Order: C-alpha cells, then structure tokens, then sequence
C-alpha cells in the first residue's frame, strides 16, 4: 500500500501532492514574536478567512479585540477563527447577503479548507442552521473532529491538497471555489456588482446543479482560476494544463478539419498500440542465438596491468557492470530521447494537442449570427 | 524551487511589503557565491559520463546480488535503468548546483521518492553506495576548485541525507 | 452508497409496495454466493499492491514516452501521484466487489473524474490502458490463475463474479474516456 | 519560436519589443495576440486586440 | 442506509484503506443472520393486512377521544389516513427487515418525524399503542419460529424508541 | 485497535445512537469466524520458535550480503536483532490473529515503520524474503484447517502489503 | 515562482540534458549586470508610494468619469482599494525585477486578474492606463531622469534593464486587456 | 526584527528543515555588505546632534504655522518634543543601519505610528519635511563615501515611504 489514508489519518498525502509547491501551508505565531511575525500570521489568517477579501482599517477595528487576544497567545488560533467568524464583519461579507448553498459552502472553505462532499452533508449543516443559528453553525464547523485532527489548535486553516479526495468532483469544486491568488470572494460572486456603491450585494451561487445532481464543473473553471495554477510547478508536459485562449475569427470549416483530424489520430493510435503487443522480442531470436553460442564468444579475464597483457583481453577493473554487455553512455541515455523516436509516444501527444484544440473550437463555434467570417 | 530569490520574494510577499534592503543583501550574497558554484556545475557537465561509469560500477561492485536473481537487475535493461536513475540524480545535482538552492533537486527527485522506491523494491543503500563513492573520489586541489568542490559536497550530502 | 439490499429496497419503494418473492429470491442467491464474494474480495485485497505496480509499470513499458521528459510519469513526484491514483481506483473497485452495487464507485470516485484529468493534463488514453491492465490482472487473481500466486481454495465455478468485477473495471475505463 | 522562452527584438522603427509566450499565450508588448499566425510568403501576420 | 455492508465499506472509505479481514468478518455475520430475518420479512408480507386491522382497531380501542372531537380523527377519511400511516410503518419494518440495518426505516420514517407530528397535532402515544399491541400479539413458537420473531421484536422496538 | 467490535462501537458512537441490530450482526459474524482463527493462533504459539529459525535462515539464505560488510548484520549481535524483530512480527501476527482485525499489527508494527527502517538503513526486501518463505511453509491439510490456515495467509499478506 | 536561474534549469530539463556552457554564459551576464539590477530595484523600492499616488491621480485626471457617481473610483472606499491595487501591481513588478523572470508575476498576480476585474465591473482600459503611467514613471526613475528626484550614481548604460522593466509592465498591461 | 538572518531562519523554521546552502549564501550576503553600512552607522553616531539641528530647523523653516497657534508647537516644550522625536528616528536609522534590514526601524518607529499621529493631531508632512531635508543635504564624496551614503539614503527613504 502506497498510502495509509485520507487527509486526516496520515500526512503522506501532503508529501507528494501539489501541497508542497504551494503557498497553502500553515502559519504559526511562534512563542514571543515581534510585530513582523504577529503581522505576518494575522494577515495570512485574513487572507484565508476572508478569501483575499478587502478589509479597510475601519473594519479592522471590528475585529480588533479578538486580534489583540490572539497577539497575546491567550486565545488558541481556532478560538481566534471562531471570534473572526462570529464578527459582524464576517457576517456582512458572507452571512448577510448570501443564498444558503453558497453560504454553507463558504464556511466549508474558510473554516474547513475543503469543498463540500455531498448534498446530504450540505443539508445536514443547513439543518444545524435552522436549529441554532449562524453561531452554532460556526461552532459546529470549528468543533469538528476532522477539523481538530487536521489543523490542531495552532494552525490557521489552509487549502488542503490531500491526494485522497473522497469525490473527484469535490476536488474540481475545491479548485473552483477558490479562484486563484488574484481573485477574491467578491469577484467570484457578484456581491459588489449587485450591491449599490460596492455594498449590500447579494451573493451569487453556482454549481448548485452539481451539488444536487451528479454533475461536473468545467475544465475552464478549474483551469483558469485555481490554486492548481497559482501553485504552478513548471511542467514540461507536452500536455498543456493551461487552456489555450479562445482564438477570434473562427469558421466552421476550421472545425470540421480538426474533428476529422482527431478521429484519424485515434484510429492510428489504436492500430499502433495493437501492434505494440506484437513486437515481443523481435530481437529475442538473435539474442537466443547468441545465448546458444556463448562458449565461443564469452571470455575470461586476464589479471594484469595496462602493460603486459595480450591486446583485447579484459582486466578485472574493466569489468564494468555496463561494459559487460557492451553498452554505452548512449544506452543509459536512451529513454530521454524517446518521445520523438517512438511512434506510439509521438501519437499520444498529438492526440492530446488535438483534443485541447477541439475544445477551444467548441467554445468558438458557439458564437453565431454576428461573426465576421474569415 | 527554493533558492535565494524565491525565498526572499516569497517571504516578502507573505510579508506584504516591497523588497527592502535585507532581500537586496540576500541576492547580493547569491551573486557573491555564484562564481564558485558555477565552476562546479561547468566541471560536472564536463565529465558526467565518467561519473556515471565509476558511480554505477562501484554501485554493483558493492552489491552483486542485484545481478544474481530476478530482484532489481535481472536483465541488462534494468542495469540500463540503474545507470539511468544515477544520471537523473547527477543531472539534478547539476540543476540545484546552478540554481544554488536545493529546490529542483527536492521537487523533482526527493518528493514522493519513498513511495516509488518502497513500491518497486528499490533499495536506497545502493544509491547511497554510489554517492558515497562519488564523494570519496573528490580532491580539493585537483579537478574543480576548492570552493566549487565544497558546494558539490554540500549538494551531494543533501542527496544522501534525503535518501537515508 | 447502496448495497444490493438497498438496491432491491429502493426499487421496491419506486414500486411503492412490500418486498415479495422474486426480489428476495435473487437476494437469496446473493447470500448463498456470499462465500465466493468474500474469498474474491480477500484474494483481490491480498497482493493488491503487486497488481498496481504491475499495471502502471506495464503502462510505461507499452508506451515509453511516459517516462520521457515532459510525460506525466517523468518527475518522481508524478510517478508517486500516478501510483497513488492506480491504488485508489483499485480500492474503490474492491468496495464495489463487496457491495455488489456500484453506488459507492459511482458517487465517491467515478463522478467528476474527467474534469480532474483534463484539468490536470493527464492523458486519458494512457489512463484507460492502466485500468485495462488492472482489469486483466484482477480477473486473473480472482480466478486463481495468476502465475506467481496459486493458492489453494475449494474449487468451483465463479464466472458470475468475474463478470461482475470486469463490469466495474469497464465502468471506470469507460468513465475516464 | 516563442513558446516557453521570451525574445526581445528591435522593430522597423528604432524601438524594441518583447515577444513572449507563457502558458499558450503569445503577447507582443502591451496587447495579446488574438489570432496566431497567417502565412503571407514574406513572413507572418499576427492579429492583435489593440494598438501598441 | 445504515447496514453492515454500508457501515464497513463507508468506514473503510473514511479509513483510506482496502477492506481488511475485519469487514470481511462483519459481512460473514450478515450472511449468517440473513435467513432468520428474511423468514420474518416473508411472513410479514404474508399477513400484513390483518396487522393493519388489529393494529388500528387497537389504536382506537385505547384512545377513543380521537374519534370524539375535530382533533385528529374527525372524519372516517382521517381514520383512513390513520390506517394508511400504520401501513407505511409496516412497510418500512419490512424494508429495514430486509436490509438488516435500521437504515431505510430511519431515513424514511423517523427523520423529521417530530416536526411533522408536533406540527399537525398528531399524538405519538396512539402509534405507540398500536405498536405495543403488535408486540403483544407475538405468536413466536407457532408463527415466527424463534429468531425471525426476535428480529421483528428488535425492529419494532426501535420504532417505538424512535418515536418516544 | 481496528476490530469488528471497535469499528461498530466507534461507528455507532460517531452516529450518536444505541447499538442497533446491524452491529449485533457484525459481532455475530465475529463469533462465527472466531474458532477458525483461534485454532490458527494456538498453533502459532505452538511452534513459533521453529518459525524464527526457518524464517531468519531463509532470510539470510536469500541475501548473503548482509553478513558480508558492515551494512545491517555486521556482527552476530545484529543478527540476534534480526531474528528478534522477526519474532516481534510473528507475535503481532499472533495478536492480530487473536483480535481478528489488523489492529495491533497495524498500530504496533506498521505505524511509522517506514521512517525507522529508512532511517536505520534497514532493507525491507529481507523481511519480505522471510515472510514469503513462511507463506510457503504452512501445509494446509496436515498442520492447519482451511479456515485457520486461510486466516494466517490473510494476516501475513497484510504484513507484506504493508511493508512492500 | 522561477528566477532566471530556474528558467535556465527548466529549459535545460526540457532539453533533458546538462546546463553546459552557453546558458551559463548568459547567466554570467546576469551576474555581471547584477549590481545594476540591485540599484534599479533600489530605485523602484523607494519612490513607489509617490509613483502609485501620481499614476492613479493621473488616471483620474485623464478620465474624470471615474470620480463621477456610479464610477469605480467614486466611493472613498473604492479609491482606497484603487490605490492599494496600484501599489500591489507595482510591488509584483518589483519582484519581477529582482527575479529576472516573470514567473512570480504570472503565477501570483497576473493569473486570475482579468476575470476578477470583469467580474467586478472594473474598467480594464483605465487599469491599463494606470499601468502605463507606472511604466513611464518607473522607467524615468530607473534611468535617473525624474525631475523632482536626481540621485547620484556612478554612470553607465542600462537600456537592457529598462527594456526588461518595460516588458513586465507591458506584460501586466497586456493581461488586463 | 526583519534582517537577513531572521528571515531565512524563520523561513526554514516554517519549512521544517535544516538550513540548506541557500540560507547560507543569503547569510554570506549580509557579511559582504556589512562594511559599507557600518561605515554609515559610525558616521551617523558621529555627528548626530547637528543632524537634529539642521533637520528640525528645516522642519520649522517649511511649516511656520506650527509655531503660530495652539496646534502642535504651542510651547517651546512641544518644540523640544519635536526635535526629540526626530532624534528618536535618527537613532532608529542608526539601529536599522546596524542590523541591516529595516527591522528595528519598523518595529519601533513605524509600527502603529498611524494611530498615534492621527490621534494626537501630529502632521506627518513635518517629519517628511525634516527627512527630505536630510536626504538633500548629503554630498557623497566628502562625508559618507559612496555606498555608506546609499544605505543611509535607503533607510531614510523607507522612513518617508512609511510615513507618506
Ligand atoms: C505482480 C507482481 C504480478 C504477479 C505476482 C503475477 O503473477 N503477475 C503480476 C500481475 C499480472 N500481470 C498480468 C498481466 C499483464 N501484465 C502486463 C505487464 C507486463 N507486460 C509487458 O510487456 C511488460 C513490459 C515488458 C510488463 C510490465 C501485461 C501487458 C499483461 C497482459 C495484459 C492483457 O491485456 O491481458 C496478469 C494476468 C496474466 C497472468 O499472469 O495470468 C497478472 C496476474
Ligand atoms: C585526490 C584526493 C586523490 C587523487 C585524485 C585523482 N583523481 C583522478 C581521476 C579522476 N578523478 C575523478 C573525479 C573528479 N572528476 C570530475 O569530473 C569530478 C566532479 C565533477 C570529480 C570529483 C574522475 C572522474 C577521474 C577520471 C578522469 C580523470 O582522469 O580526470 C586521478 C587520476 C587517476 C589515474 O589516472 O591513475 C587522480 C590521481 N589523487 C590521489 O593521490 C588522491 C587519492
Ligand atoms: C503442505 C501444504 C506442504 C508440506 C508441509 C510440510 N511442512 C513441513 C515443515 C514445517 N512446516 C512449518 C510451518 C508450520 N509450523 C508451524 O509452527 C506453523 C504455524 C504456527 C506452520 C504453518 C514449519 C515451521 C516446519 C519446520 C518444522 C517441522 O518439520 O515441522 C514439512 C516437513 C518438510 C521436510 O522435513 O522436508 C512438510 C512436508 N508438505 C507438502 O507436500 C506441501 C508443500
Ligand atoms: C516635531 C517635529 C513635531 C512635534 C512632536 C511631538 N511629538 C509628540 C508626541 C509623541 N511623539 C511620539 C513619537 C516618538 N516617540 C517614540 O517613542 C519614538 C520613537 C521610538 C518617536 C519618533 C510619540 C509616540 C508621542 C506620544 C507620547 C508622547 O507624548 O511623548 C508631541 C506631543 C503632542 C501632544 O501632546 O500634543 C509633540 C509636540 N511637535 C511639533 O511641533 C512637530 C510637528
Ligand atoms: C554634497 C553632495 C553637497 C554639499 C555638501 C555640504 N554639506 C555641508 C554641511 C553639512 N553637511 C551635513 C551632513 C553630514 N554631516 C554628518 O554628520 C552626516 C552624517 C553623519 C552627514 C551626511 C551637516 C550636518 C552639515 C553641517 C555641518 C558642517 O558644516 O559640516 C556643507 C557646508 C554648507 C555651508 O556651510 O554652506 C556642504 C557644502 N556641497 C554641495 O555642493 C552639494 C550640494
Ligand atoms: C478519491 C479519488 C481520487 C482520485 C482517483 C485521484 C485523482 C487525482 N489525481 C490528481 C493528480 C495526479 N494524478 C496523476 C496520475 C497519472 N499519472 C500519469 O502518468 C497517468 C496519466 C495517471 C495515472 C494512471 C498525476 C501524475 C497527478 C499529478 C498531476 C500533476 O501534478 O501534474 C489529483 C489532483 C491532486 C493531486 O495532485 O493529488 C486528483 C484529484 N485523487 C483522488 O482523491
Ligand atoms: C527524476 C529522477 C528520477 C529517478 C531517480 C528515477 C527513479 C525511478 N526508477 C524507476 C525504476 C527503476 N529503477 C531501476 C534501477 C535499479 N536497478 C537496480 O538493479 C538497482 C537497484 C537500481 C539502479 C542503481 C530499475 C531496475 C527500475 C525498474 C524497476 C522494475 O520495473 O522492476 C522508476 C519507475 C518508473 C520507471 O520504470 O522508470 C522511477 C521513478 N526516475 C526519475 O524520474
Ligand atoms: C471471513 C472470510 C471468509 C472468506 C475469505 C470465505 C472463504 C470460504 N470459501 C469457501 C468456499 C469457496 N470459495 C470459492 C472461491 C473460488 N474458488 C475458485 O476456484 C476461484 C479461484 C474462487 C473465486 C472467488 C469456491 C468456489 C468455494 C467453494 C464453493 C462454495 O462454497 O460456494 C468456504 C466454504 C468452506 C470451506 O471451503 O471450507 C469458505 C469459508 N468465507 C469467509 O467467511
Ligand atoms: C407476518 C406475521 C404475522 C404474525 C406474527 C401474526 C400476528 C397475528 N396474530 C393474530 C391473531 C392471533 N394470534 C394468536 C396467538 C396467541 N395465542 C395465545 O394464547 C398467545 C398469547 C399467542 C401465541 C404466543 C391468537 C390466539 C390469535 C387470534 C386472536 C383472537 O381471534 O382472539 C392476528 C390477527 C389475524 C388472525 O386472526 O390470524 C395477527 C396479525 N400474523 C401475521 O401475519
Ligand atoms: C514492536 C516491534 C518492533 C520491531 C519489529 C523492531 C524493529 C526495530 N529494529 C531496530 C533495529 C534493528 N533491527 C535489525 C534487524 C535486521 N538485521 C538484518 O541484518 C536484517 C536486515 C534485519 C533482520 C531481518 C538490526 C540489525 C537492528 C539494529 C540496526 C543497527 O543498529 O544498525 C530498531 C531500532 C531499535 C533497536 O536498535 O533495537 C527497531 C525499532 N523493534 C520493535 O520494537
Ligand atoms: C544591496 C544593495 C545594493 C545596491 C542597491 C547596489 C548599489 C551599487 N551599485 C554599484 C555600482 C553601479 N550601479 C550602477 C547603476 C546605474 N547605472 C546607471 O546608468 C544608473 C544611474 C544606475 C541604475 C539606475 C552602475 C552603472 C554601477 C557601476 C558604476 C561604475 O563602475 O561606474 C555599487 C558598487 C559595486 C559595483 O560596482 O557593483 C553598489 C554598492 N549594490 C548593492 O549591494
Ligand atoms: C495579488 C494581486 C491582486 C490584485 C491586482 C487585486 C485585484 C482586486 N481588486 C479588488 C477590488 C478593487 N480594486 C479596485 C480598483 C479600482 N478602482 C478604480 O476606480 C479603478 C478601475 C481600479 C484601479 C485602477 C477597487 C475600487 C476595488 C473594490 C471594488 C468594489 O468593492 O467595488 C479585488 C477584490 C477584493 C478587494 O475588495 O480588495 C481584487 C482581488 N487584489 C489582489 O490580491
Ligand atoms: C432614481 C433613478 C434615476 C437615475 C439613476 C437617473 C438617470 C437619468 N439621467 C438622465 C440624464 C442625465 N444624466 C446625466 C449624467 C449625470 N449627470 C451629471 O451631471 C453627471 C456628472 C452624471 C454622471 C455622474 C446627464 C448629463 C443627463 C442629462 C440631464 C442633465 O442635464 O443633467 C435622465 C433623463 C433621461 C431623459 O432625458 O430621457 C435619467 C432618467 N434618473 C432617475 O430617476
Ligand atoms: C493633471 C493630472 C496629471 C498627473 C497627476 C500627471 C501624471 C503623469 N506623470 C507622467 C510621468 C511621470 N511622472 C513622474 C513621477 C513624478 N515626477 C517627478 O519628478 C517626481 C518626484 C514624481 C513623483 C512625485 C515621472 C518621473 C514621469 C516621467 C516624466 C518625467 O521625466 O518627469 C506622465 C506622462 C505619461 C507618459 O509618458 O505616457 C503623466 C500623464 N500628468 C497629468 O496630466
């Protein structure tokens, strides 16, 4: 077994996921710290808990008492987040103007760091709402055993890149619900636009259909504005994970050509794989011939120096465990040049480039009526 | 990749400030130590192939049982993979040696190495045999300069202490 | 999450009546074929690790450009996430073998996979190839016809159950494509 | 020529422009390329959203 | 739906592991107890209609005031709903009896029952009168052999302790 | 410790309910499979010492290099620790065999084993050599019953799939 | 985040070979031009708040509809977030001047910005105008040709570096539009 | 205090690692630029009193209205506090100049200065008048060689950009 368990049980999941590359790591006020350390951890908290939302110095006075208590070290960090989420600030950004799906979904993000798994869970937390208010919702999220086990009392919440992911669609959610480093929650939801003068804006929800019914968020929404993208690890995948931008001046001819190309590439692909099984060890009959005539060809070592040995006689020093077959620098260096040389490998990359292009077309062909044809 | 530049930029980004004179002194130190390390990288890209030969040949000089049974070195092809992975690590020592932090050597080689090597029955002791052979074949006077040699020792130290 | 029991129960509630005879008869067959199901899952769970390594290594050996630079098996980290993915897929297939219904596999793991591999840049053709190899390997272990492992069990026909496991793997491979 | 790297070329005027391609995006100076390349027997036409 | 299978699969899913031998022993016990419970389900689908009749007739045999005023049993039609809801509960006893955990009887009958019954002025004591009548009319050695009867007792116990 | 009892008690505790009939059927299955496994545990405590002898002697029969250099088996004393750790694993196979879930074998042997064995340069392949030797050694129709031998196979399978 | 060092390393890993000579030669030019880069970043670290204030004040004065009611610079709070966003753009441009590669600017700040300003209703041409004013002001401070500020430095040609900074501002401007 | 050492130690501490050669290179940069700044600090402690004189005298040379009414410079005593605060800031330029980051000048002078100055009706433009006068006064060859002066200007820049 490669891995023990989920995000909570063990942390092998964090070690070989995207988590290591990201600035999505926990932050701690370590003992007695100066203003530089206090101010760092307090802002990293404000960035996560408000989701890059924008706190003026007037709105900081709302949160100020609690901020001071955390600067002590009297309050644990989870009780600090509790006092952050109970603030009238955090009510005004999120509880005041939101639909319930959107809202509950938010406190999963800011409190737990994860996107909601199923509709049943979402409904459970809504039933906790109608039971005992906003306050006992917040209390229910912070006092959860999964929360305590993952974060502890110290660590500010972060986006957990636990490679387990109960539902893949919940991953696609979790990258969609946080839209990258530039974005914020007011941008993702049109609270600002809807509201007059940058305020009193109702929060819009999307993906409700994906909570209710078995759906999937778009490759666009997960590919354009993402922690996957901000924590980019500079990958030479011939696969581009980035979406190609939508080209202008698209015509239907350009798209029938690409569809036909994709289908031709799929056919050639299946044929080449099926052959690939056929290859076996073509070299193997000759290999077996050489294995047969081994007593003539194989030769024992002469123990000597460079001087005083008959020519073409192997010394025990030049029993290199790569000179024993007769390989070379090439032979260890071969699989790195294999993308161009291999037929099958060459085809797979072409397929994928063709598929990315096909989608980018499927966007662009959608535009109708008023298009300047080219 | 963890380097001087990325640590100070990332730290100033987490700070929420312009890069003050402290980061400027950090990159000043990078451009001070740069020449010594880059001499190391030039010489490594000089004779890397002989480093593959002596490295892997010492690696099977110690452990011969790998060539004995089906386990990890059954064919000549798996021996090609043996020397191949050694050249990956030397190439990552070249990379981190050029960058100057342990960043690419960490995120490309070390990250998730333990699931792979545990999964595919790969012993780490043979790798460590190879690298300890390379650090035993290092002369301060000769080959690369003493300052270059020091940085090469440090990077290869980090390789072993990552694996062991 | 629904077993074969809850599948019969949900169907009977769509019919809006009690349980009756014939549904229970098919469920009786499920109970009596329970030992085979248990031993199948046990066999699959055992040596499960060997199957995953073999499948992904065969994916790389069929198609060498995965291990080549800028393939999705290139970096050591990428090999790690790759092995993990193979392991999780085999894990949920084993759950679907115990449940007898693919509610678990569909709701937990299968749903929203395409967005995940498209959005990461993972090549789909290769992924379905690895699912195919885990399918053949898993059916050979489930039939005790593996070369490297032939353990004694009381002999008998279990083709039903093999077609069931092949159904789940074909569900995954058809889902990633 | 520009995918991955970033190249800086002098124009027909005396001034200079950086041409770069990051994450399948090709931009010349201030404004991004909207249509990629159009062969015209003495070089290429690239199409742009806005006047540099 | 909570059963043996769903609890051990869901628990192993939350664990992040393959199902080990413990879950396998759990489903081994499910396929041990299966026949006794299913005998109970078959006999329930046998004579459920007379269970409706004796159940509801005992339900108004205890409380007569429901037929007296406008409150809960004003018309014969509300009495048809009274019998109707009893048949819903018996159908859920059949369902949870087949599944073997209290899953469908919990999520279909018990979940949110208290806001409804409290809202629409429905007393639970008349339901409990009905179910206590059914557990007092348990013909064990002649009708439901031994353990089929036992499983039926357990399910109907859970119904009353859910409502009370 | 993960067992049937602890999973169903813990699951019902997380549920917030009294233990319903589902958990009762789970422990019913535990008391069904119990005799078969316990026969296995009695025979394991019978001849464990000869299991130490054949296990470790096959473990160095495969890999001889451990006795060769300073690496992991330099002295007779480290070989005493070799046989010793094997007896720890066999004792945990006895314990998990008694409990019937993989609980004590997980929390005592497997948990954090990888940092320790990777730290102290201990190869897993020699353990796996030992255990694979033991799987072959048991004779099902003469030394153990199908149920007892089968459970022994399952537990020791879990040991290898934990380590490899 | 990648500097010039990691850009050479990533390109050499696409080539899947050792760094060698020529790439290191271009990086030696980076090292020898390093102190000019240090003093240039010092010229942008110090005069930034003033540059930000001036650039956004010039943006409002060139386009008076921002201060008009129902504009995005109307409310006092909106002017505050406006000034702060200009400051942050100049901040990541300064990071791109230290790194020598625009991977910090692309990954941290640029990606996710167009869709944000569109989702807020922020006029994009006004933002690109403000980026253009910060570009010209930053090149004038970087060439010591500012009117109100002429600090002494030992003389030398630095046109390469000016084209570099103009490339980053051009890049930021391109992203918004 | 933000310095080279504190940023790289804190960075590696948050990492959970030993300090690799990147922090070491960063640290080397501190001990490279050390001499230029310390020359600056020595000259600052040399004639600081005349810096107070020129600084404050230019500060009231610009704004005369402070001396006019009750507001901020009503008495001679408040003027003594005016020059006193200036000497505080110069002493913090000496401290940050010695540390080499803007650490102590940030945590002792700038942090929370905004609530103080806003509260007590203190105009910041008068401080910035003073500091701008000091930056303007310097002649590099004659007093602070070259780079010592550069470091001094950087620090005082940061004072103004903090206040403005
Ligand atoms: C894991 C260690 C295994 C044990 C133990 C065992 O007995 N065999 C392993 C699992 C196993 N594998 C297959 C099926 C295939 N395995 C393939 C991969 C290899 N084939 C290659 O050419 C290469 C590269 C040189 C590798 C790595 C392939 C391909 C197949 C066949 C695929 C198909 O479409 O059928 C099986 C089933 C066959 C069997 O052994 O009975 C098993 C159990
Ligand atoms: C010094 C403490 C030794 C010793 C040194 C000698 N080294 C010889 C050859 C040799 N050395 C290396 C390692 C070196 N080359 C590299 O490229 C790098 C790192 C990038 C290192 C650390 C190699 C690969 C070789 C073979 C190629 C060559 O000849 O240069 C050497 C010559 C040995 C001989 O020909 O007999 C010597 C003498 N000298 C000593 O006395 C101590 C033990
Ligand atoms: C049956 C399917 C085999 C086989 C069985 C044989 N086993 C022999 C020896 C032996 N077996 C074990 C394992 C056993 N002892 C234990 O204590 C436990 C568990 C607690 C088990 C599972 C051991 C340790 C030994 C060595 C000690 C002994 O001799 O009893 C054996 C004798 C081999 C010989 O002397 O040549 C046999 C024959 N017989 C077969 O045909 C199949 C393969
Ligand atoms: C001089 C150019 C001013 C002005 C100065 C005044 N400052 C007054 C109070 C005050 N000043 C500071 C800053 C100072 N204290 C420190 O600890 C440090 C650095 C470590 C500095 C730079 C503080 C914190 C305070 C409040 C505490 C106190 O009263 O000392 C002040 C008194 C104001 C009042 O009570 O009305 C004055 C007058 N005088 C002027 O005319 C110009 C503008
Ligand atoms: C050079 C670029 C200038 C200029 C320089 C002059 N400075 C004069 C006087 C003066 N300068 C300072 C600042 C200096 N003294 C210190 O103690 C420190 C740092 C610790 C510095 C940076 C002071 C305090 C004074 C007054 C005391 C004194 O006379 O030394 C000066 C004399 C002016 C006069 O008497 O008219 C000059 C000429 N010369 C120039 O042409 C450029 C603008
Ligand atoms: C609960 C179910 C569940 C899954 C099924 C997986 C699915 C999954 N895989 C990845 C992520 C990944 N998956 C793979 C796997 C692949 N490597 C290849 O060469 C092949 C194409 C393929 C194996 C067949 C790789 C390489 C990554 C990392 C991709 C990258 O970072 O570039 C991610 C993103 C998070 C991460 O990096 O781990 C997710 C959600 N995760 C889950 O939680
Ligand atoms: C970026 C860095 C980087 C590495 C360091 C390697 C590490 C590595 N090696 C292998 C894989 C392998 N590595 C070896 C090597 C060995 N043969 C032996 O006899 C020795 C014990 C050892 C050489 C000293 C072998 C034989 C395999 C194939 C194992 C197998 O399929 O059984 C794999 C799995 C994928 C594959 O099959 O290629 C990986 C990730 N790969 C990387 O991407
Ligand atoms: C608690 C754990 C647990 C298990 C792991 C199973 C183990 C198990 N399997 C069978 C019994 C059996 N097991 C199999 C299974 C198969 N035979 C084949 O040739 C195929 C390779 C394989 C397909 C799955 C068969 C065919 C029988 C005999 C037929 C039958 O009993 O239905 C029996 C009957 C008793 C006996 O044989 O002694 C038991 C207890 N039951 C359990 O309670
Ligand atoms: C599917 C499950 C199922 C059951 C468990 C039974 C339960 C049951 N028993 C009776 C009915 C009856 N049950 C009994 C049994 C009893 N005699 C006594 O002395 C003891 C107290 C007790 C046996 C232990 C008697 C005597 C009647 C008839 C009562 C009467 O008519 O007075 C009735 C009414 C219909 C009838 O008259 O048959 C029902 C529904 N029926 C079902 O369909
Ligand atoms: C509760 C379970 C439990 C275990 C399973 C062991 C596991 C274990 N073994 C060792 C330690 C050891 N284990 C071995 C064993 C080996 N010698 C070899 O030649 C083989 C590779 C291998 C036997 C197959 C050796 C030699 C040491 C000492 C290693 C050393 O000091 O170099 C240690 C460190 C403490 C010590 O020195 O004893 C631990 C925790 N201990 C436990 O508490
Ligand atoms: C830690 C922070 C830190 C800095 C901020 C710099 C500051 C600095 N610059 C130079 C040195 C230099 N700086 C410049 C820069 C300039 N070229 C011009 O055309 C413009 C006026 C100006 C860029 C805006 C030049 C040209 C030199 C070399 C001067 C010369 O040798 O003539 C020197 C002397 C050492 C050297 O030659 O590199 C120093 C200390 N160094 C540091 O360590
Ligand atoms: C890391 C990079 C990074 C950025 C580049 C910014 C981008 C950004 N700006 C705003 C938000 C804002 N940005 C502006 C700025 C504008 N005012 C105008 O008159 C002009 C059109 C424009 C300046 C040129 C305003 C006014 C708001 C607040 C909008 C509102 O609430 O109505 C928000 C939403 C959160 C908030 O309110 O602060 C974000 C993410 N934030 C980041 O994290
Ligand atoms: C309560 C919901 C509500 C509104 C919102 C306004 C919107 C509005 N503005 C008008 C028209 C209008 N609006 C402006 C622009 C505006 N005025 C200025 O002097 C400046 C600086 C402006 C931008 C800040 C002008 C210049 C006119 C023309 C009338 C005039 O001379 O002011 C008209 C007249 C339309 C017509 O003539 O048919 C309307 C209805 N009216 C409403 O009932
Ligand atoms: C009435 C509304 C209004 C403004 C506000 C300004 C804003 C402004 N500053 C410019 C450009 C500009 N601004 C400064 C910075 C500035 N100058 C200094 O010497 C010091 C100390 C500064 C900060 C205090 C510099 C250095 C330049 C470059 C031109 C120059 O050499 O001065 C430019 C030219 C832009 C271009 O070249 O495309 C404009 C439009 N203009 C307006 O019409």
């Amino acid at each position: 077994r490669v891995l023990d368990g989920l995000d909570t049980v063990t942390q092998d999941s964090y070690s070989f996921s995207r988590y290591v590359l990201g600035p999505f790591q926990p932050s701690v006020l370590n003992a007695n710290s100066s203003e530089y350390e206090r101010e760092i951890a307090i802002r990293a908290a404000y960035r996560h808990v408000f989701g890059n939302a924008y706190i003026m110095e007037e709105e900081l006075a709302e949160v100020e008492v609690t901020a001071s208590q955390y600067k002590l070290g009297n309050l644990t960090a989870k009780e600090f987040i509790r006092a952050l989420a109970k603030s009238s600030a955090y009510k005004t950004r999120f509880f005041e103007g939101a639909s319930q799906y959107r809202f509950v979904e938010l406190n999963f993000m800011h409190l737990l760091g994860r996107a909601p798994d199923t509709q049943e869970e979402v409904a459970t937390h809504m039933n906790i709402y109608h039971a005992k208010g906003f306050d006992a919702e917040i209390d229910s999220y912070i006092d959860s055993e999964e929360y305590d086990s993952v974060f502890g009392d110290y660590n500010v919440p972060f986006l957990r890149f636990r490679g387990a992911y109960t539902p893949c669609d919940s991953f696609n959610k979790q990258c969609a619900l946080k839209g990258g480093w530039a974005n914020s929650d007011k941008a993702m939801g049109g609270a600002a636009l809807s509201g007059y003068n940058g305020s009193d804006g109702r929060q819009m929800c999307d993906r409700i259909s994906a909570y209710v019914t078995s759906d999937t968020t778009d490759y666009e929404s997960v590919a354009g504005n993402s922690p996957l993208l901000t924590t980019s690890p500079n990958w030479l995948a011939y696969p581009d994970p980035a979406i190609a931008p939508t080209p202008a001046f698209i015509s239907p001819q350009e798209v029938r050509e690409a569809r036909a190309r994709v289908e031709k590439l799929r056919e050639a692909y299946n044929e080449e794989i099926a052959k690939t099984q056929a290859r076996k060890n073509a070299m193997a009959p000759f290999r077996a011939m050489v294995e047969d005539m081994a007593p003539m060809l194989d030769r024992g070592v002469t123990f000597g120096d460079p001087m005083l040995v008959h020519p073409e006689a192997k010394l025990p020093e030049n029993e290199s465990a790569l000179a024993d077959l007769g390989g070379k620098s090439s032979d260890y260096k071969r699989f790195w040049s294999t993308m161009e040389t291999n037929t099958v490998s060459r085809l797979e990359r072409d397929l994928e480039e063709a598929k990315a292009e096909l989608r980018v077309l499927e966007k662009g062909v959608d535009a109708l009526t008023p298009m300047s044809t080219s | 990749m963890k380097s001087v530049i990325t640590t100070t930029i990332s730290a100033a980004d987490a700070a929420g400030r312009f890069p003050s004179s402290s980061d400027l002194e950090s990159i000043q130190g990078n451009i001070q130590r740069a020449s010594a390390r880059l001499e190391a990288a030039e010489k490594l890209s000089g004779n890397h192939e002989a480093v593959v030969k002596e490295a892997g040949d010492a690696c099977f000089a110690k452990y011969s049982y790998l060539k004995n049974s089906g386990e990890a070195g059954d064919s000549q092809e798996k021996i090609n993979k043996c020397y191949r992975d050694v050249d990956h690590y030397m190439r990552l020592i070249n990379y981190s040696l050029v960058v100057g932090g342990t960043g690419p050597l960490d995120e490309w080689g070390i990250a998730g190495s333990r699931e792979v090597y545990r999964t595919l029955n790969l012993p780490g002791s043979a790798y460590i045999a190879s690298f300890t052979f390379t650090r035993d074949r290092l002369c301060v006077p000769r080959d690369m300069s003493s300052q270059a040699g020091v940085e090469f020792v440090a990077a290869l130290d980090y390789v072993i202490n990552s694996l062991s | 999450m629904l077993d074969a029991f809850s599948r019969v129960v949900v169907n009977s509630d769509s019919k809006a009546a009690y349980v009756g005879g014939s549904d229970l008869q098919s469920l009786k067959t499920f109970i009596s074929d329970g030992n085979k199901r248990l031993d199948a899952v046990n066999c699959i769970v055992s040596n499960a690790s060997c199957i995953v390594s073999d499948a992904i290594s065969g994916m790389i050996c069929e198609n060498p450009g995965l291990i080549a630079p800028g393939g999705n098996c290139y970096t050591n980290r990428r090999m790690a996430a790759c092995l993990r993915d193979g392991e999780i897929i085999l894990r949920y297939v084993s759950y679907a073998l115990l449940a007898g219904d693919s509610s678990v596999l569909d709701d937990r793991c299968l749903n929203g996979l395409k967005e995940t591999y498209i959005a990461l840049g993972v090549p789909t053709a290769s992924t379905s190839r690895a699912v195919s190899i885990m399918k053949a390997a898993s059916t050979a272990f489930i039939m005790n016809t593996a070369s490297g492992r032939k353990i004694e069990i009381a002999a008998g026909d279990c083709q039903a159950l093999q077609s069931e496991a092949a159904a789940y793997f074909d569900k995954v491979g058809s889902a990633v494509d | 020529d520009v995918v991955g790297k970033s190249v800086t070329v002098e124009t027909m005027g005396g001034d200079e422009v950086t041409i770069s391609c990051m994450k399948r995006k090709l931009v010349v100076g201030s404004s991004a390329v909207i249509r990629k390349d159009v062969s015209c027997s003495n070089g290429v036409i690239h199409v742009i959203k806005s006047v540099l």
